[PDB]
RNA sequence: GAAACAUCUCAGUAUCGGGAGGAACAGAAAACGCAACGUGAUGUCGUUAGUAACCGCGAGUGAACGCGAUACAGCCCAAAC
RNA sequence: GACUCGUACGGUCACUGAAUCCUGCCCAGUGCAGGUAUCUGAACACCUCGUACAAGAGGACGAAGGACCUGUCAACGGCGG
RNA sequence: AGCUUUACUGCAGGCUGUCGCUGAGGACUCUCACUCCGGGAGGAGGACACCGAUAGCCGGGC
C-alpha cells in the first residue's frame, strides 16, 4: 500500500494548491522573520529528506537556508571594457541558488558535512532549502554502513569542491553522453567551456 | 569625467557629514501611557547647535530630564503639559484633536507618536485649520494643505528665534561660523567655473554653461545640476 | 520607359514562342523561421551584436527591372536580366 | 614649499614596524596591519601570484 | 589578432575568492546510435581530425562515437513487505 | 548609508557676484514642465490564421514617450536685410 | 591618452507596462500577506508599494 511518505511527496508536488499551499503561507511568515541559517530537529519534507539520505538518528542535522532570488548582485566594470564585458543587469551567476545555500549552511557547520539539499519554497524575493548535514565524527555515524562514508579525508568540504548532489547537477555531469564532452571529468580539466 | 561634488556627498565623508558629537539634543516629542499627567518645569533655556534657535530644558514629575523644542514665550519657570487633556496655552503638546481650530502650532507630527516633524525651524509655525473625526488638515508654513490624523501631536505656539533670516551675514566669515555647524560643505565653486572633466557646466573659453540648464527629473547623479525638472524659471511672465 | 503588358517571345519551358504577360515581382514575405532568422536570435547578446548591429545601406540613382515573365500557354513564369529604368510603365 | 627636500624635514612620523608574525619592518603601527604578511588584518598568510611570472 | 574596429580573437588565459589529497576529479547508462543478430562504468595515452560543427561564413575557432592501448570492479540506499 | 541629534526662517541644485540707478523685446529652434480629441507607441495576457503541438503571420487593446497644444529666457540663446 | 557632442555602438540610472510575491467580495469595496508609525495596546497603508524578472522610452552619467 502507499506509504505515508508519499503523501507528504505527493503534497509538494505542488505547494500552491492545498493544505500545503495554506501551510506555506503561514510558515513563510515566522521564516521570514529568523536568521540566514536555522537548525531545525525536523524535515520540513520527510520523504525527500530520507529519500536523500537523511536518517533519524545522532550526527544527523538539518537546517533551513534562505537565499536571495535573482541574478547576480554584479558591480559595473571601473575600467576599460568591450561592450560585450560592460553587462551588469543580465549576468547571471554559475552555480544555482540551492548551491549557494548548501554552502551558507556548511560554513555554519564548520564541523559538519554536506550531505544534500532540497527546496521548501520560496517567496516573492528568496528561496528556502533544507539542508542535511552529518557529523564525521560522530561514532554514531562511524559505525552507520550507510553513512560512514562521508566520514573519508577526502570527503572534507565536500560541498565547496562540488561533490553534493546539486553540486554535479550544475557541473553538467548529469548525462553520460552526448554534451557532456566539456563537463566530465571535471570542468576545469576541460579548460572551463562548460 | 570625474565624479561631481553632489556624488562625493553621498560618500558621507567627514567633509560632508554634520558634527553630530556637537550636537545636544534629538528634539522630540514624549511618550505618555495615556491620561495626560504629564506637566514639566522649564529650568533653563539653551541654544541649539543643530537649529541656531534656542531649546527648553524641562523637569517633568516622573524626574525626567529632557531638552524641548522651545517656541516662542516660554521661560524659565513656567510650566509645560503634556497629553491629550493639556490646557491650550503656548508651549503645551496634545494630539491635533484636542487643539482648538485656528490655533498656531509647531513641531507637528507626521504619523502619530513620531515625536514631531513639521514646523521646526526659527519662527515658522503650523496652521490647524480643520477637524474631522478622521482628518485634521494643517496648512504647513511652506503654505501646503497637509492633512493629518487628529491623532498626531503637535505644540502650540510658534517656534523661538523668529527673524533669523532677516539681518544679513554681511561678510563671508559670519557665513562660514555658521555652515561649520551643518551637515554642509562650503563654500560653493560655480559649476561654470570648473573643467569640463569636473562638471557638465565646465569648461569653454568663458563661463556660461554647455547646454541649457533645466535639465529632466530622469537624468542620472552625475548629469542632474542646474534647474532640476523645473516647471519654469526666470521672473517674467 | 514604356512596356507592353503581353508579347510574344522565347518560354524556356514549352521550347517555343508564346505570348508572356510581363509583371512586377512582388516581394514576398519573411517566415522569420530562415536560418539567418535563428541565428540573429542567438547569436545577439549583451553589448555590440556584430553584424547584426549594422543597418541598411543606402540606394542607387536607379533601380533595374524586376519582372516575371509569364508564359500564357503553360502558365510558367521565367526571370531574365533586368536593365536600369527610372520609371517602367506597361501598355495595358 | 618645494614639494622636494624641504618637505623631507617634516618626515618623523613612525608607521612601518618589525612584524610581531613575520619579523618583517612591515607593521604599520597606526593601520595595526602587515602589509608583508597581512597580519592583523588576515589569518591566512598575504600571498599573491603575481609575486612571480605566471608561468612559475 | 582581425593589418582600423564593435561580434569574433587573445581566453575561460592573467589575476582574485573558497577548498581536498598524496594524488585529485570522474565512475557502474533515463549511455552509445560504425542502426546493429552491435558496444557495454570512469579516467588517461595514440588515433579518429584540423574531420563534423561555429564564424562581420572574415580572421579565426573546433569536438564526439568508434578504434588501438593502459588499468580494470563493482556496489549501497529511498520505497513496497 | 550621507544629508539628519536636521524639517521650508529648512537644504538640496544651479546662475549672478558689495552698495547705488536699473535689468527692454523674443517661446520660432533647443531644454524643462503641464495638457492632450485624435494619430503614433513594446512585451504579457486575449482573438484570427497556421502547426494533431511549436516556430511564424495578422488583429484587438494601448503605458510612459513622441506628434499636437500650452507655460517658461535672472533656461540654452537671439535682438538682422 | 584626456576632453566634447544631435559621430558609431553599447552600459548604468530614471520613468513606464507586464509577470511573480498576491489574498476576500473598466471602475469599486475589503483584510490576511507585505510595508510603515507605535514601548505596547494598537494606528496608518494594503494587494498597491518594496523586491525578483521582462518590455518600451529617455539616457556622454559611464
Ligand atoms: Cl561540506
Ligand atoms: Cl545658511
Ligand atoms: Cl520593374
Ligand atoms: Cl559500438
Ligand atoms: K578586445
Ligand atoms: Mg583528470
Ligand atoms: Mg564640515
Ligand atoms: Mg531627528
Ligand atoms: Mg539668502
Ligand atoms: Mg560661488
Ligand atoms: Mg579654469
Ligand atoms: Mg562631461
Ligand atoms: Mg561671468
Ligand atoms: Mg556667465
Ligand atoms: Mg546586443
Ligand atoms: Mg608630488
Ligand atoms: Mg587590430
Ligand atoms: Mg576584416
Ligand atoms: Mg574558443
Ligand atoms: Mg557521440
Ligand atoms: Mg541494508
Ligand atoms: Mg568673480
Ligand atoms: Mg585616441
Ligand atoms: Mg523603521
Ligand atoms: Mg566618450
Ligand atoms: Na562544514
Ligand atoms: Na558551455
Ligand atoms: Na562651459
Ligand atoms: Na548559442
Ligand atoms: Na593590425
Ligand atoms: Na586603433
Ligand atoms: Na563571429
Ligand atoms: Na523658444
Ligand atoms: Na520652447
Ligand atoms: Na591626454
Amino acid at each position: 500500500a502507499r506509504s505515508a511518505y508519499s503523501y507528504i511527496r505527493d503534497a509538494w508536488e505542488n505547494p500552491g494548491d492545498g493544505q500545503l499551499a495554506e501551510l506555506q503561507w503561514q510558515r513563510q511568515q515566522e521564516w521570514r522573520n529568523e536568521g540566514a541559517v536555522e537548525r531545525i530537529e525536523r524535515p520540513t519534507r520527510l520523504d525527500k529528506a530520507r529519500s536523500q539520505g537523511y536518517k533519524a538518528k545522532q550526527g544527523v542535522i538539518v537546517a533551513r537556508v534562505s537565499v536571495r532570488k535573482g541574478s547576480a548582485r554584479k558591480r559595473r566594470h571601473k575600467a576599460g571594457r568591450r561592450s560585450k564585458r560592460q553587462g551588469v543587469t543580465r549576468i547571471t551567476r554559475r552555480k544555482d541558488i540551492q548551491r549557494v545555500a548548501e554552502e551558507r549552511a556548511s560554513r555554519t557547520f564548520p564541523n559538519l558535512r554536506v550531505l544534500n539539499s532540497y527546496s521548501v519554497g520560496q517567496d516573492g524575493r528568496q528561496k528556502w532549502h533544507e539542508v542535511i548535514l552529518i557529523d564525521p565524527n560522530h561514532p554514531a555515524i562511524q559505525n552507520d554502513d550507510d553513512l560512514s562514508w562521508i566520514c573519508a579525508d577526502d570527503q572534507a568540504d565536500r560541498v565547496f569542491r562540488g561533490l553534493t548532489g546539486a553540486g554535479r547537477r550544475n557541473r553538467g555531469l548529469s548525462g553520460k553522453g552526448k554534451g557532456s564532452e566539456k563537463t566530465r571529468p571535471s570542468l576545469r580539466s576541460n579548460g572551463g567551456k562548460g | 569625467g570625474r565624479r561631481i561634488q553632489g556624488q562625493r556627498r553621498g560618500r558621507g565623508t567627514s567633509t560632508f557629514r554634520a558634527p553630530s558629537h556637537r550636537y545636544k539634543a534629538d528634539l522630540e516629542h514624549r511618550k505618555v501611557e495615556d491620561g495626560d499627567v504629564i506637566a514639566g518645569t522649564v529650568v533653563d533655556i539653551e541654544h541649539d547647535p543643530a537649529r541656531s534657535a534656542p531649546v527648553a530644558a524641562v523637569e517633568f514629575e516622573d524626574g525626567d530630564r529632557r531638552l524641548i523644542l522651545a517656541p516662542e514665550g516660554v521661560g524659565v519657570g513656567d510650566e509645560l503639559q503634556v497629553g491629550v487633556s493639556a490646557e491650550i496655552a503656548p508651549g503645551n503638546t496634545l494630539p491635533l484633536a484636542e487643539i482648538p481650530e485656528g490655533v498656531p502650532v509647531c513641531n507637528v507630527e507626521s504619523s502619530p507618536g513620531d515625536g514631531g516633524k513639521f514646523a521646526r525651524a526659527s519662527g515658522v509655525n503650523a496652521q490647524l485649520l480643520t477637524h474631522d473625526r478622521n482628518v485634521a488638515v494643517v496648512k504647513l508654513p511652506s503654505g501646503e494643505m497637509k492633512r493629518l490624523d487628529p491623532q498626531c501631536r503637535a505644540t502650540i505656539g510658534v517656534v523661538a528665534g523668529g527673524g533669523r533670516t532677516d539681518k544679513p551675514f554681511v561678510k563671508a566669515g559670519n557665513k562660514h561660523h555658521k555652515m561649520k555647524a551643518r551637515g554642509t560643505k562650503w563654500p560653493n565653486v560655480r559649476g561654470v567655473a570648473m573643467n569640463a572633466v569636473d562638471h557638465p557646466f565646465g569648461g569653454g573659453g568663458r563661463q556660461h554653461p554647455g547646454k541649457p540648464k533645466s535639465i529632466s527629473r530622469n537624468a542620472p547623479p552625475g548629469r542632474k545640476v542646474g534647474d532640476i525638472a523645473s516647471k519654469r524659471t526666470g521672473r517674467g511672465g | 520607359m514604356q512596356m507592353p503588358r503581353r508579347f510574344n517571345t522565347y518560354c524556356p519551358h514549352c521550347n517555343e514562342h508564346q505570348e508572356h504577360e510581363v509583371e512586377k515581382v512582388r516581394s514576398g514575405r519573411q517566415t522569420g523561421m530562415k536560418w539567418i532568422d535563428r541565428q540573429r536570435e542567438r547569436n545577439s547578446g549583451i553589448g555590440n551584436d556584430g553584424k547584426f548591429s549594422k543597418v541598411p545601406g543606402g540606394d542607387k540613382p536607379t533601380k533595374k527591372t524586376d519582372l516575371k515573365y509569364r508564359c500564357g500557354e503553360c502558365g510558367k513564369a521565367h526571370l531574365r536580366e533586368g536593365w536600369r529604368a527610372g520609371r517602367l510603365e506597361f501598355q495595358e | 614649499t618645494g614639494a622636494g627636500t624641504p618637505s623631507q624635514g617634516k618626515k618623523n612620523t613612525t608607521t612601518h614596524t618589525k612584524c610581531r608574525r613575520c619579523g618583517e619592518k612591515s607593521y604599520h603601527t597606526k593601520k595595526k596591519v602587515c602589509s608583508s604578511c597581512g597580519f592583523g588584518k588576515s589569518a591566512k598568510r598575504r600571498d599573491y601570484e603575481w609575486q612571480s611570472k605566471a608561468g612559475e
